[PDB]
């Protein structure tokens, strides 16, 4: 699960 | 696995070159994959109003070839991100996108994303078909049915601002028959669909339980949800009131329990003390019981995660010398009865109660249309496949078979592309 916000 | 590939030259869709400068609040767009070795790094969502969605070209799904002049094709997650947090606000990233590959669809639809996909084209090509001297049928089913239902959301906007007629007006105006009731039905988002039928199903006291508890038992929490949101949008009232005004009883009971979309969610430990309790605790609510406690049964069938259901039911045939739907053939009677017996098949494989369900629309004389459209186009991009395997795994032969028995002419073929295959 791999998510981030940029 | 899905497709990867560490070259340019092997990637499929199309090509998109955007400049976007970091703002305070970053690009304004999350990006999900590359942990996975193999994995594309593709946009997951945009921020409204952010660099990003309002620069135009980005798009959800859209995969991140480079950033910058440099291949970022294989990198992680953590290299790319690394890559944006460190432009200055007021710098500018320069991004290659590839857009074509899929984000997020189910593994066992039967209909998928266009690949080469240009909503302005087939939009075009359908005002085309609509307006054939005696409407060209074909295009209008080859182009729907060979769509995503987003796909067909950006067709019908792109319809509407090339024609400034809705879509789904011209195609009612152009179509007839169960034809038209497909194509409508693909037409609507699941929420949208599924709304509709509910309302459809109570359109008085000559209600359709059939079809409410179809839609009502199958449903997951999440698609409940987005059901319950879209109902009270479309139809300026609450879902729960309008099923508390058509059903009563018992049966109003178990309807208004699952359509709030509350049910426990998966736990990460299998709790085996509470699977013998319910277990133990349904047998003693029915078969061992003077009549039967149906309130006991609401509670543990609508609250209880359905991998923890399917262990219950397993379990309460150590108890019970009847299982759980030839005792609630035994227990109850009536629209409850039916309800139960549906839940319990939706719980223990939702594809082979699809498959059965399917299979009763069909067997007999003519067709239960209603029941066959409902199922092809809500399924199709869910679990179809395990659908078309468990009915042919029971009944001998393909459901494409039985589909091409009973329908004919462009409903058939409209019909047989959301079922898939050739046979
Ligand atoms: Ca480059
Ligand atoms: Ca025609
Ligand atoms: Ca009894
Ligand atoms: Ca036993
Ligand atoms: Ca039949």
């Amino acid at each position: 699960l791999p998510s981030t916000t940029l | 696995k899905p497709f990867f590939t560490r070259n340019p030259s092997e990637l499929k869709g199309k090509f998109i070159h955007t400049k976007l400068r970091k703002s305070s609040r970053g690009f304004g767009f999350t990006v999900v994959g590359g942990d996975e070795p193999d994995e594309f790094l593709q946009i997951k969502s945009l921020v409204l109003d952010g660099p990003a969605a309002l620069d135009g070209k980005m798009e959800t799904g859209d995969v991140i070839v480079s950033v910058n002049d440099t291949c970022v094709l294989g990198h992680t997650h953590a290299q790319v991100v690394k890559i944006f947090q460190s432009i200055p606000i007021g710098a500018s990233v320069d991004l290659e996108l590839c857009r074509g590959y899929p984000l997020g669809s189910s593994a066992y639809g039967s209909v998928k994303a266009y690949t080469n996909f240009d909503a302005e084209r087939d939009a075009l090509n359908i005002e085309t078909a609509i307006k054939t001297k005696g409407v060209d049928e074909v295009t209008i089913v080859n182009i729907l049915t060979n769509r995503s239902n987003e796909q067909r959301q950006d067709i019908a906007f792109a319809y509407q601002r090339r024609t400034k007629k809705e879509l789904a007006s011209a195609l009612k105006s152009a179509l007839s028959g169960h034809l038209e009731t497909v194509i409508l039905g693909l037409l609507k988002t699941p929420a949208q669909y599924d709304a509709s039928e509910l309302k459809a199903s109570m359109k008085g006291l000559g209600t359709d339980e059939d079809s409410l508890i179809e839609i009502i038992c199958s449903r997951t929490n999440q698609e409940l949800q987005e059901i319950n949101r879209v109902y009270k949008e479309m139809y300026k009232t609450d879902l729960e009131k309008d099923i508390i005004s058509d059903t009563s009883g018992d049966f109003r009971k178990l309807m208004v329990a699952l359509a709030k979309g509350r049910r426990a969610e998966d736990g990460s430990v299998i709790d085996y003390e509470l699977i013998d309790q319910d277990a133990r605790d349904l047998y003693d609510a029915g078969v061992k019981r003077k009549g039967t406690d149906v309130p006991k049964w609401i509670s543990i069938m609508t609250e209880r995660s359905v991998p923890h259901l399917q262990k219950v039911f397993d379990r309460y045939k150590s108890y019970s010398p009847y299982d759980m739907l030839e005792s609630i053939r035994k227990e109850v009677k009536g629209d409850l009865e039916n309800a139960f017996l549906n839940l319990v098949q939706c719980i223990q494989n939702k594809p082979l109660y699809f498959a059965d369900r399917l299979y009763d629309s069909m067997k007999g004389k003519g067709t239960r249309d209603k029941v066959l459209i409902r199922i092809m186009v809500s399924r199709s991009e869910v679990d179809m496949l395990k659908i078309r395997s468990e009915f042919k795994r029971k009944y001998g032969k393909s459901l494409y078979y039985y589909i091409q028995q009973d329908t004919k002419g462009d409903y058939q073929k409209a019909l047989l592309y959301l079922c898939g295959g050739d046979d």
